[PDB]
């Protein structure tokens, strides 16, 4: 029970896996050229990212 | 995504396009008789969804 939970966690790789998990936390420069693009974008992924 | 992935995810052919299924993670967006046709003579692919 120890050695499958400690491999079913799937620690962040990507923005998709890190699209999901509110606990940590997102960031950007306050009105930067990193804040700009998300605030524009249609991808599904990168608007969440924005709400 | 599309939109966004010009030049990069959009292929200019059915042959270029299977191959780039056959090399890396992609998901080619096609005809549904077609991949009828080639995952019969290719057991390396499948039509998943409708
Ligand atoms: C399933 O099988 C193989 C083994 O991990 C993976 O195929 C490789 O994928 C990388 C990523 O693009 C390529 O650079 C290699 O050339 C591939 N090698 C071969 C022999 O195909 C594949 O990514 C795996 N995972 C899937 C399909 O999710
Ligand atoms: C998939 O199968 C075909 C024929 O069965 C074979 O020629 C091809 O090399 C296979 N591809 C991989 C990545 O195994």
């Amino acid at each position: 029970a120890f050695l499958t939970v400690e491999r079913m966690e799937s620690p962040i790789d990507s923005a998709d896996d890190l699209a999901k998990q509110t606990k940590i936390e997102y960031g950007a420069v306050e009105d930067g050229a990193t804040m700009t693009f998300f605030k524009k974008s249609k991808i599904s992924t990168y608007d969440k990212m924005w709400a | 995504f599309m939109s966004s992935r010009r030049q990069s995810v959009l292929v200019k052919s059915n042959e270029e396009g299977i191959q780039r299924v056959l090399t890396s993670d992609y998901a080619f967006l096609m005809e549904s008789t077609t991949i009828e046709f080639v995952t019969q003579r290719n057991c390396n692919l499948t039509q998943i969804g409708g």
